[PDB]
């Protein structure tokens, strides 16, 4: 007679790494890292994204008549924006602070597009004739739908004193413009006046805008540039425009409704039409892993990413052979 | 392993024994068979599930990837922000690579010792009266019975 | 007879926790994290901080008239401004590279304000009648105490051409402004000339400044702007000034004395008579821990910040019930 | 724990053993008492004040966070220089934090392997003319009195 | 140590064993001499090379820093990255450290357990034929011969 | 008869630490530091550094005199620059964006250096005479040799309108700049207009440059400025030059050949004739350690750096006395 003392085996195959010894065979083992998502954009949490598609930042927010899609859009999770988006400012030219904007927009997930100063208005300057081959809709010269290229009317540029109060409870982003002409001829040709000037002010911004005249490659036919400018408006203020010429005009401004939590993520996807509690740039994530191994950035109730290939720990021994 | 039982002393474990990581096995006139120790068992499945939480828990607040974006003549900037957000994720992968190898040893070893100490403490009430083989079993001197078999598991013998 | 090994108890309730078990109570124990501050600003090792109270850095360099109180400072182991401090540019307005210079003055313990250039000098100018009723001092219209706004005499206002030689040993901080008025009428009544320019050069310096002209949003009732700048006058180097008006002109300068180790910390409180080696924003520590949770901005020997709520360390063993 | 004899196969602490860590508990008769083991105790003591020294040299080259301002357009650098300062301090918090949890179970284990030790060295030294009760007391074939006592205390005995 | 053997109740190692790290000293009366434990010092042997490769492998993903060159108006920025370069390397100093002082402790009690291991396993062959003197040495009761001796020292006696 | 069981001791020394216990002697340790260098500067892997000896990166590239040792450079491995180079930007200035561009050229192996515009080219202007006793070479004065310091011919300043295309494959670095003289008198002896421009343009630039006059410090008894810009100029693209006076020119610019693995590292040292797979800013390294403790920043296949003084494990065992 006889009494034996022992330990569990089993027919598993389950394998974990030690600091001595590799692949150990163990009886049992939890897994901790999330290795698969399901390759799509999904909402999140009931909220689909802004999917930009082919626009940039810039095409969208200023207008861009290639950028329809997004007149009017509502509430977003967050926004994807491919690397390299062909709609992008259709006219050459340069966004003035655009990173910094983006990091603003990335704290934002809702804006509601009001008109501050209306193209019906302007009796002393053309408004309609701001128009480009470079920024065409329905095989017609176009132009950024958000800003206003002012002309001469009767060959005649007046100096122009225009102002507008944030009467709203909301921040107020304000988007405004200056044409850069590439000769003398050209600014005489838009504008009577030889030597002109953009002032811009409100409570905190002392600007004054200076177009500068130089010749540069044609980009996409053209050899003009316009620059691009912003604020943000606070509520109660009001912002000072005057100018005699190569001013871009407000027409709309955006209310920043929601400030929510986001960010712009970069992505070749297109919608998947799912959801998700867990976004990356490559698909989502459903898991209650507490790693995953995806893609650094995401958005959401998400695992921690780390770079590892495996994460496995044992629970259970040593499994005999 | 560390304590020497677990594929030490003991050569393998026991495909039969389905109801326990670690138990008895007896064998007497009367026939034979397995029988967990759900004591110690429990006590290792508390262990091992804290451990876990503990592992999950101080890995909860590691560093979150921020999109940030840069223009053409920020570069000094933009590299300095790459090589924070990658310092950061190489630190964590370190970390969490780390813990599991230094912990995976500590679970293995935990498991070897609750064996040997389960093996001791039907050693240290046997006593005499049975032959320690040196294999996990210990051979009686007198004849024994399942209500002995049921005392030594018990630990209430002689 | 009979002999037995064991192991001590006591009647300690002292808890550590432990990867696979929390709460286990020992016979005793190292608690190594400080959880305990005084509340206070303090003295460091004897040394009293400079508390700025209502006045901005930049309201008590540029003497706005409001920070009497730091006309003269003593030697301070560290600055304390408020988060929002009333008193700061009293003349709406911005202060150039203002971050920088906040970062150059964390570096330093001491200054001492000289003169370089006197009020009663700009014979061709008017010295004493640059004030404004945003600047009041004992109910008059007064100005920051440290720079001289230059106006006309008898409608006159001939170019400047001033300068000054850092004779001294130690760097010399210099701060000098420019008036941005808000149209035409202000420029000439101001100053004679329409065009106008402020030009400062050092050996590394090469500044030139324009005057920009705009209608804004009245602060504090005004629509004027002040824009100031600075630099550090090595020794031996001297700064050149030349302007036709807008010239916001240096009177006092600061010695950088002491190149100390310092930081501008920000906290609501007062000074709190009592002196320590290790100062939080929150209130100073007293302490021979490693660790400790109060702030992660501390100055002087202090112990090692985490966000801990705990940290025991056994020393003893497993305390039986 | 992992060697057996704390609150294992020794059921629990003496409130009555007050100068030392671990020692004897005697019965003959002419009396009983307890005799702290100065050689152990003394060991012990080393080792846990060495790794309380350890761990506090080892962290005393953490991350200072420093005083950095920025304006309204410089937002992306604020924003890495307050994720920066922030991972570093989840990355010491977290090593702080995982040091002490892991030191504490070496620790305690320590602990149960000197009163282990200790017990082996009693047990091979009485060898035979002792009864192992199984509890941590041996139990003399001979009469044992307290020059004998210590002889088995002091490691000179037979 | 933690397991008893090295520096314990083996109060000293063995210049005279040469070719292994554990083994065996027999004396009778043939003669006397020393046996290197093949299979338990070869254990020892990988557990030890795969311990210092999975270290090398673990650091081998460290930060590099990088030089950068600001002007004197980025001074905070170039403090930042400065502040950054320097935690990292902090980080990295304190984990080679850590790991080094905690492994180098796992290592002195590994081979402390391989030695206790080897001493049970010939405690458990011997049984009753030999006295178990108390200092790693057993003393036959019967005569034992060379060729007894490599019985014990192979695993088949008695 | 008897039997025992027993462990290896030898006559080591080597020692390693515990958390429990330190200088612990075992009889066998593994050195995981690398501790030692060679203190040279070596080629890495077969290919030499550029050294620059005394010259700045500046200095090398504008061309100035002093500098003519880095005329003509083959690919290097790295560049070594001196921390504080006495030959640089011999006519006191600043170079613009410098910071970015030496960047930039850490990820730069072989720059291979072509005429775009010649010398023997303004017909209109003065080439020649635009020297400075501040640059001098073999006792005469000259001036940096990639640029031109063009001057008027016969009192005449014509507007400058010249260009060039990159019709090489390799995107081309040129340099150009700005002299800031003065004062008024000495425009006119230079250039015989009042009021000048320097106009420049690509498809992403748009450049206006003006001359800042104004009285500043003597630096190597010169109270002039140069100032001096840089682009990349993308294959295809156009840079246009358009300006009447106060222009340095382009005659040289560089063609990026490799983009190859790069670093500036600071060092006093001097070429040392060796080669290696590993170097620092302090000596060279060959080592199969996974760790040294030489400098941080280094470059090729290199152990990682801690600070350590001391890195031992264990192999063997505690060694008996
Ligand atoms: C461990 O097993 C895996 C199989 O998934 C194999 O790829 C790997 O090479 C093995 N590693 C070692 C060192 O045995
Ligand atoms: C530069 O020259 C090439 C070669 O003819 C030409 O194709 C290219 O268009 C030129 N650049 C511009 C802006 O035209
Ligand atoms: C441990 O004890 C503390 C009492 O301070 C209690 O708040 C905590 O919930 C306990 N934790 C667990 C998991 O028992
Ligand atoms: C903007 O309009 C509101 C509404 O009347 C007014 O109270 C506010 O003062 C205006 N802003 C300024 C700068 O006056
Ligand atoms: C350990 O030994 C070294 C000799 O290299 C000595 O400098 C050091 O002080 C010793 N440390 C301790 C704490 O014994
Ligand atoms: C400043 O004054 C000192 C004292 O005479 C003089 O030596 C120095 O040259 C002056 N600075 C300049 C730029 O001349």
């Amino acid at each position: 007679d006889q009494i034996c003392i022992g330990y569990h085996a089993n027919n598993s195959t389950e394998q974990v790494d030690t600091i001595m010894e590799k692949n150990v065979t163990v009886t049992h083992a939890q897994d901790i890292l999330e290795k698969k998502h399901n390759g799509k954009l999904c909402d999140l949490d009931g909220v689909k994204p802004l999917i930009l598609r082919d626009c940039s930042v810039a095409g969208w927010l200023l207008g861009n008549p290639m950028c329809d899609e997004f007149i009017n859009v509502p509430e977003w999770s967050y926004i994807v924006e491919k690397a390299n988006p062909v709609n992008d400012l259709c006219y050459p030219g340069d966004f003035n602070d655009y990173e910094e904007l983006k990091h603003l927009l990335s704290r934002i997930n809702h804006f509601e597009k009001i008109q501050i100063i209306p193209k019906s208005s302007w009796s002393s300057h053309e408004a309609s004739l701001g128009v480009s081959s470079v920024c065409p809709y329905q095989g017609k010269s176009s132009f950024f739908r958000n800003v206003v290229w002012l002309i001469k009317k009767n060959s005649t540029y007046p100096t122009i004193k225009r102002s507008y109060n944030n009467t709203n409870q909301e921040d107020l982003l304000v988007l405004w413009g200056i044409h850069h002409p590439n000769d003398a001829a050209e600014q005489t040709k838009l504008y009577q006046n030889p030597t002109t000037y953009i002032s811009v002010g409100t409570s905190t911004l002392n600007q004054r805008l200076v177009p500068r005249i130089a010749t540069r490659s044609k980009v996409n036919g053209q050899s003009g540039r316009m620059e691009f400018f912003w604020t943000i408006l606070k509520p109660n203020d009001a912002i000072n425009f005057e100018s005699n010429g190569n001013f871009i005009a407000p027409e709309y401004a955006y209310k920043i409704v929601k400030k929510g939590d986001s960010t712009i993520m970069k992505s070749e996807l297109e919608y998947g039409n799912c959801n998700t509690k867990c976004q990356t740039p490559m698909g989502a994530i459903n898991s209650s892993m507490p790693f995953h191994n995806i893609h650094p950035l995401t958005i959401g109730e998400c695992p921690k990413y780390v770079k590892s290939n495996r994460l496995v720990l044992a629970t259970g021994l040593r499994n005999s052979p | 392993g560390l304590f020497g039982a677990i594929a030490g002393f003991i050569e393998g474990g026991w495909q039969g024994m389905v109801d326990g990581w670690y138990g008895y096995h007896h064998s007497n006139e009367q026939g034979s068979g397995y029988a967990a120790d759900k004591e110690s068992t429990q006590k290792a499945i508390d262990g091992v599930t804290n451990k876990v939480n503990s592992i999950i828990d101080k890995m909860n607040t590691q560093f979150e990837a921020v999109g940030r974006e840069f223009n053409n003549l920020e570069r000094r900037i933009e590299n300095l922000n790459k090589k924070m957000e990658d310092g950061f994720l190489d630190v964590w992968t370190y970390n969490a690579e780390l813990l599991v190898l230094m912990e995976n040893e500590r679970t293995l070893d935990f498991h070897d010792s609750n064996v040997k100490n389960l093996y001791d403490k039907v050693r240290l009430q046997l006593r005499d009266n049975a032959k320690e083989l040196g294999n996990g079993c210990f051979e009686f001197y007198h004849k024994c019975d399942n209500e002995c078999m049921e005392s030594v598991r018990n630990g209430t013998y002689d």
